[PDB]
RNA sequence: AUGCGA
């Protein structure tokens, strides 16, 4: 029932946080589980 | 390559299944061996194929229409030939001066099915040839039929011959439902040989009865190889036999009067080494017949290809280079793997 | 060092445990008990 | 019931290498 | 000589762009493209 | 339907419209059983992901 | 909502059934893909799979070109597309 | 014509360099040559192990890896071999051959 | 001890029967390895001239074209393979077929109706004419230097009366066949024997004599010459234990399997190797021994690689 | 390499790619055929070909089949030898199966390939035969000790188990003893092994060597016992009939 | 569709042996068994290829269409 | 957000998911010439070549492990025991 | 869609 989610959703005004590993892949979006639970940085040299 | 099973019941004949031999009387080895024989696969002797063994061929007709388009004679044009001479004269390579192939021609995916000029184009223009693998042209049928004038011959049904050897993949089953693919073609040198001077055309793994219980397989050799020794077909129809005349008496002693084995197996040698095996391996001849399902032809690669529109995806189809799906379970799956860049 | 890393997807991981042993399988019993 | 009946011809059909049925 | 066999009456016959798609000697109106001798390289496997 | 009858003795026409009803019933138990597998994994498997 | 097997609006769109977003956006077609038949092999490692080298041929990797890698990558190209680890094509930078 | 540049093969992460071990890679054999070949090698007094092995049949290819003692080389201790191989060969066609007009 | 020369002391040959196409012969004494080489060689590395690339330049038949030129490869041709070269790759086609790489064979067969048959079937052959397509049309064409080298070993099928078509009036079959020297382990239609196997001598170890009617009853449960009675009331001898055929059937008896042992003499093998017809079975043996030489030949000319 | 039966994520794995010369098919080990649920009957396998390092990354250290050893549901191991493979260790571990020093030496180098990786040797090592006298002889136990022996690190003690087999004692004889599986130090002291030793129930051998090793020592096992047995099987084979 | 050229077990050329066998059940009134020994076939490799062979080619013939009918 | 360094209080272990991005965002790197602090030593496959670099843990990266807060803790891979 | 490998 997609489009009753979609209506309670928008009646809401309702913001998606993005969190949920499904809309996640449904945006594009870096899975947040396992190696997507954490970041990686880079240590540069300063001089 | 077609055979009359040794072994069948009496309404093979009488329902003449004899006139469409679906099959062939086999040398089969039950045995482990190669290790390429487990659960569902087993080996053919490679050499038994360059023999010809189940050697089959695949047929497939076309119908190049040109009256779809119709509609009041007129602005019809399309005619097999040339026109512009600009087009490639190696297209005579395969097609003659009237548009159509030499039948016998070989053909690759790509090479011109025939050739026609449309004024409108004032181009002589072809219909491609779309298949993985190449055919030879094997009829071109002339349709003016049906038809209220159209002189210009403008159906064509073009069959061609499409060889389909025995490989890696094909599926081959026993009269018993047991199905395999053939795993590799073993060189005849690395087969088992028996004394008898002889290594088997198929083998099968042992381990595969006891699941199945297959036994019918088991006379079914035994009787085979007895009515090959005396040379006669044996009669297969149930309960023609009683729990007090077994086949395995009936054909095992009838065998033992030929000069084999009552128990029906033979001592054979390991082609790779040479040593006598531990015991006598279970042979004997056993019709074996080759599904059309070749879904070895069922292999598909696709690194680039189509996409729809609505998607900008890859389409659908082996034959349309289409490309597999990952499913909600296998994304699912994935993510069960942590894998989260893989399924990204 | 037997301890679960961080960021385990134990949840499908539990989601698989109970459905792929579920093909195998007085009161209700089998699938439609753990469907119920 | 009756018994399927045994072949008649029901002889030798097999020989070492080397040798025939002039000794059989 | 182009030929074209008649499905119907085995007469063989060498059709034109220029005469109907028929047999002659039938009146049949499928046609069967006659080999010819042209040569076709072969493995012999 | 108790058949004495066996495999290597093979079985009495009775007996082998017995060991067909019993290899149906597998098989229709066997084809159906994997169909009713699908909606537990996915309706639960959505939630715990 | 309308007064047949109509033609489909836009509701009876990517929801429903399968559709888009179960059909095609929680899983799709995918490109560097195979499928094909498969077949016992104890030569090769457990771990390892046996590819026909259809495949071998057909299948690419997108290789950054390097000073390491140079040649390698080079040797791939002087196969050609048509050899063994050859390389079908090139990505200029 | 030119000396066989790769007929064998020496796998030097299969060799020693202290002294006796090798791997050598034959391309286009088997067992054939490979069974009559361990046979006799381990006919050397001075082998301790010898074997081979094919990767795959489809890779037509035939290793064989001989560790010998201190006392010979893998290269030598093959050389033998072959030469046991040759000489042995002459004596098989020449008992043929002589069984062959004792007819 | 042991030296290659105590082999030669130890091995033995005994020829059994030696026909121009079969040889039944016995190496004592030897290793099981070396028979299998000499097997395995015989079969798949002896080189043998067969059909390789067949032209049609037409066929009508109801016989399929691909299927008819795996046929016509099939055939055994009687030649002598010394005849020619191998045929390389590294060169286009016109290269590739030379008088001295291949041998080319005609077939031009034209399928007619006999001038009227009688009666009804009238046969075929009596209805019509060159209905059966035989190997012994296959026309040998020789160029020049082999047209004289023949004079003497012509180009003939190994066996004339191989049916190979059967047409019907108005089929013709014009094809052109390049016989090329090929391996019997490339192809098995280059495999120059039909069967080379071996077999080790059976042994019939007599545990205790029997005698009488258990002795000649024990007697009949062997292929009939194996065991032989002198008298019967001492023992039941072994007349040859080369006759069996190791079929195993006394052990379904006790009145001797109690008192049998069935084993083999490790040394001792019984080849049987039959031909072709390409060549004498022994000759083929000899290229066998020969060419396993020629390989150690090689092993040794080869420089040690790294 | 995922299969059809997506059910769960042990049906999708990652694998080392091989390229076969002259093949049309996918080949794949037996060890995995129990985990895809997967049989040669005419079953369809799809390949993925990742075009990222970090998911090639993943494909070596997630997906791998090492890090499929144990099922999650229930940590029983999964990928074990079947049928044949099974059998064969049944024939050669009797504790009647005698080996020259020619072949003993010649399963080993068999089973063995030090240019694979195979070792942490770069030379072989082998047992002093069963038999002094009569005729120096190998058993089969002996072989599995040599093996062992070969592929783990020699710089460790080897493992210890004390484990029990799927055979009654019964069968091999009224004061024989064969259920009960000994390994000391790396080295088999008496049984056979099965189903429950080498197959992908757990513990066993297999399991034990997991477990003390690590899964690349344990996947290294099974190609070696594959390699084994599938030769073994050549100089014996397997054979059943009516008369069994 | 025709009598195999060498039985695929064996490699004993067989398609000579054919039309006599044919003959020879014919014209010699003989049995399968006794026309086989007399042909040569001693092994159930070349018992089997020539005793189960169905030459259909005889059915095919008669759709020849390159004569009239 | 910033947990200090003090202040953390994770596992010391990095994670076999930790572990392999890490190789692989590495490796990645250095096949887009990331500048390579160890010897090249035949290898041209740069995953194997950043598995080199894992060994002697020279990979200039930090683990920004988050917390469902958003809070995180960037730990070395100079730290972290790799095993 | 149906059938199919299953
Ligand atoms: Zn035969």
């Amino acid at each position: 029932t997609t489009c009753q989610f979609l209506t309670k959703a928008v009646l809401d005004n309702e913001r998606e946080q993005l969190d949920s590993p499904s809309a996640r892949i449904v945006v594009g979006k870096l899975n947040n589980v396992g190696t997507g639970s954490f970041d990686v940085l880079a240590k540069v040299p300063n001089a | 390559t077609g055979q009359t099973p040794i072994v069948k019941a009496n309404l093979y004949d009488d329902y003449g299944m004899d006139n469409f031999p679906n099959g062939f009387n086999a040398v089969v080895a039950v045995i482990s061996y190669t290790g390429y024989d487990m659960d569902d696969a087993m080996i053919i002797n490679k050499s038994a194929d360059e023999r010809g063994f189940g050697y089959g061929t695949m047929y497939k007709t076309e119908k190049v229409d040109l009256a779809l388009n119709r509609n009041r004679g007129d602005p019809i044009t399309q005619h097999f030939g040339f026109g512009n001479d600009e087009w490639p004269k190696e297209w005579l390579e395969k097609l003659d001066e009237d548009g159509l192939p030499y039948i016998g021609t070989y053909v690759e995916e790509g090479d011109p099915i025939c050739a026609y000029f449309d004024d409108t184009l004032n181009k002589t223009k072809i219909k491609t040839y779309h298949s993985s693998e190449p055919a030879y042209i094997e009829e071109v049928n002339l349709i003016g039929d049906e038809s209220n004038k159209f002189q210009e011959l403008q159906t064509v049904s073009i069959k061609y011959r499409i060889r389909r050897t025995p490989q890696i993949g094909d599926k081959f089953s026993s009269r018993h439902g047991q199905k395999g693919v053939c795993s590799r073609k073993w060189p005849t040198i690395d087969m088992p040989f028996s004394e008898t001077g002889i290594q088997p055309d198929i083998i099968i793994n042992p381990h595969a009865f006891p699941s199945r219980m297959t036994i019918g397989m088991f006379v079914e050799s035994l009787a085979g190889k007895a009515g090959a020794l005396h040379g006669i077909a044996q009669d297969s129809t149930p309960w023609i036999f009683n729990e007090d005349d077994t086949p395995a008496d009936y054909f095992g002693e009838q065998l033992a009067k030929a000069g084999y084995n009552y128990h029906g197996n033979e001592p054979m040698y390991s082609g790779a080494t040479g040593e006598e095996l531990r015991a006598d391996i279970y042979v004997g001849v056993v019709y074996y017949q080759r599904l059309r399902h070749m879904v070895n032809d069922k292999f598909q690669v696709r690194s680039t290809g189509p996409v729809n529109s609505l998607t900008m995806q890859p389409v659908k189809g082996r034959k349309r280079h289409g490309g597999i799906r990952v499913g909600e379970m296998e994304r699912d799956a994935l993510i069960g793997h942590g894998t989260s860049f893989l399924l990204q | 060092r037997s301890l679960i890393n961080p960021g385990e997807a134990v949840g499908i991981i539990a989601s698989q445990s109970v459905g792929e042993p579920s093909t195998q399988m007085n009161v209700t019993l089998g699938i439609p008990r753990l469907r119920e | 019931r009756k018994d399927v009946p045994k072949v008649e011809g029901l002889k030798l059909e097999h020989f070492a290498t080397g040798y025939d049925a002039e000794d059989f | 000589t182009l030929k074209y066999i008649c499905a119907e009456c085995s007469s063989k016959l060498s059709l034109s762009r220029t005469d109907a798609v028929r047999c002659k000697d039938c009146g049949h109106r499928i046609l069967l493209k006659a080999r010819t001798k042209r040569l076709v390289q072969f493995e012999a496997r | 339907g108790y058949v004495k009858g066996r495999f290597y003795s093979g079985i009495k026409p009775q007996e082998y419209y017995f060991h067909c009803m019993a290899g149906r019933e597998g098989l229709i138990d066997t084809a159906v059983k994997t169909s009713r597998s699908g909606y537990l994994q996915r309706c639960l498997t959505k939630q715990l992901e | 909502k309308a007064q047949k097997v109509p033609i489909p609006g836009v509701k009876q769109a990517l929801e429903k059934k399968e559709g888009l977003f179960r059909k095609h956006m929680m899983g799709k077609r995918v490109n560097y893909a195979a499928r094909s038949v498969i077949s016992p092999d104890p030569n090769i490692e457990t771990n390892e799979i046996g590819v026909p080298p259809v495949f071998a041929v057909k299948l690419t990797y997108p290789e950054p070109v390097t000073a390491y890698n140079i040649a390698e990558l080079r040797q791939a190209v002087i196969n050609g597309p048509d050899k063994w680890p050859g390389a079908t094509q090139i990505q200029n930078e | 014509e030119e000396p066989d540049r790769e007929k064998i093969k020496l796998l030097t992460q299969a060799t020693s360099e202290d002294g006796t071990s090798a791997s050598f890679q034959i391309v286009e054999e088997d067992h054939t040559l490979g069974n009559a070949l361990r046979y006799v090698i381990m006919k050397n007094p001075d082998v301790e192990f010898c074997g081979y092995s094919i990767p795959h049949p489809s890779e037509n290819l035939l290793n064989i890896r001989i560790q010998t003692y201190g006392e010979t080389t893998a290269v030598d201790a093959l050389q033998k071999g072959l030469k046991d191989l040759m000489d042995l060969c002459d004596v098989v066609e020449s008992k043929f051959t002589e069984k062959i007009k004792s007819m | 001890e042991w030296n290659v020369e105590k082999f030669k002391k130890d091995f033995e040959v005994n020829i059994s029967s030696l026909d121009a196409r079969e040889a039944n012969f016995d190496l004592i004494n030897i290793d099981t390895s070396i028979a299998n080489a000499f097997r395995r060689i015989m079969i798949s590395e002896v080189p043998s001239v067969a059909a390789e690339y067949v032209y049609f330049f037409n066929n009508t038949s109801v016989i399929q074209d691909e299927v008819l030129a795996h046929r016509i490869g099939l055939v055994p041709l009687k030649v002598d393979p010394d005849m020619l070269t191998w045929v390389d790759s590294n060169l286009p086609d016109d290269e590739k077929f030379t008088d001295e790489n291949t041998i080319v064979l005609s077939l031009n067969v034209k399928c007619t109706r006999n001038p009227d048959a009688p009666k009804g079937s009238t046969d075929p052959k009596e209805l019509y004419n060159n209905a059966h397509v035989y190997a012994r049309d296959l026309k040998f064409e020789p160029q020049g230097r082999q047209s004289t080298t023949f004079a003497d070993c012509p180009v003939v099928p190994a066996d004339p009366d191989i049916l190979l078509a059967k047409l019907r009036p108005g089929q013709e079959i014009s094809l052109k066949a390049h016989c090329i020297l090929g391996i019997g382990g490339d192809h098995a239609k280059f495999s120059p024997v039909s069967t080379a196997s071996y077999r080790l001598l059976p042994q019939i170890n007599i545990l205790q004599p029997i005698k009488g009617e258990s002795a000649r009853r024990f007697q009949k449960c062997f292929p009939p010459g194996v065991i032989g009675i002198d008298e019967g009331s001492d023992e039941a001898y072994v007349k040859d234990a080369r006759k069996d055929t190791v079929s195993r059937e006394v052990l379904r008896y006790e009145e001797f399997a109690d008192k049998v042992k069935l084993g083999r003499v490790r040394n001792h093998f019984i080849f049987n190797v039959e031909s072709a017809g390409a060549m004498t079975p022994e000759e083929i043996f000899f290229k066998s021994v020969r060419i396993l030489k020629n390989k150690a030949e090689y092993l040794k000319n080869c420089p040690i690689t790294q | 390499m995922n299969r059809q039966p997506t059910l769960h994520k042990a049906s999708m794995m990652g694998h080392k790619v091989r390229v076969l010369p002259n093949e049309k098919t996918l080949r794949l080990h037996y060890a995995n055929t129990g985990a895809y649920n997967a049989d040669f009957d005419g079953d369809e396998m799809n390949m993925h070909f990742p075009q990222n390092e970090n998911a090639r990354a993943e494909a070596l250290n997630l997906a791998n089949t090492d890090s499929q050893y144990l099922t999650p549901t229930s940590g029983s191991p999964v990928r074990g030898l079947i049928q044949d493979h099974i059998s064969a260790g049944v024939w050669l571990t009797s504790k009647d199966s005698f080996f020259t020093r020619e072949q003993y030496q010649q399963y080993i180098y068999g089973c063995i390939r030090p240019e694979d990786g195979h070792t942490t040797r770069s030379k072989i090592v082998t047992l002093p035969p069963t038999i002094f006298k009569p005729y120096p002889l190998w058993t089969g136990k002996q072989i599995i000790t040599t093996v062992l022996l070969n592929v783990t690190p020699p710089d460790m003690p080897g493992i210890n188990l004390i484990s029990k087999n799927k055979i009654k004692n019964e069968y091999w004889g009224k004061g024989s003893l064969e259920n009960e599986v000994l390994f000391k130090d790396g080295a088999l002291l008496c049984g056979i092994l099965d189903k429950s030793q080498y197959g992908a129930s757990k513990y066993g051998i297999v399991h034990s060597l997991h477990e003390v090793y690590g899964p690349e020592v344990a996947a290294k096992v099974l190609s070696v016992l594959g390699r084994l047995f599938t030769n073994y099987i050549t100089a014996t084979a397997f054979t059943c009939g009516m008369d069994d | 569709m025709i009598v195999p050229v060498r039985c695929f077990s064996c490699g004993k050329v067989v398609g000579d042996k054919w039309e006599s066998y044919l003959n020879l059940l014919q014209e010699d009134e003989l049995d399968e068994g006794t026309a086989l020994s007399r042909l040569g076939l001693k092994r159930y490799c070349c018992r089997r290829m020539i005793l189960t062979h169905v030459d259909l080619i005889e059915k095919f013939l008669r759709y020849n269409p390159l004569e009239k009918r | 957000k910033a947990i200090p360094k003090d202040q953390r209080a994770t596992t010391p272990y990095m994670t076999k998911y930790e572990r392999a991005r890490i190789l692989g965002t590495r490796a990645l790197q250095i096949s887009m010439n990331a500048p390579v602090f160890v010897d090249l030593e035949g290898e041209t496959d740069p995953l194997r070549i950043a598995m080199k670099e894992l060994a002697e843990k020279k990979i200039p990266l930090v683990i920004r492990r988050y917390l469902p807060d958003g809070s995180f803790e960037d730990w070395s891979v100079e730290e972290l025991i790799v095993d």
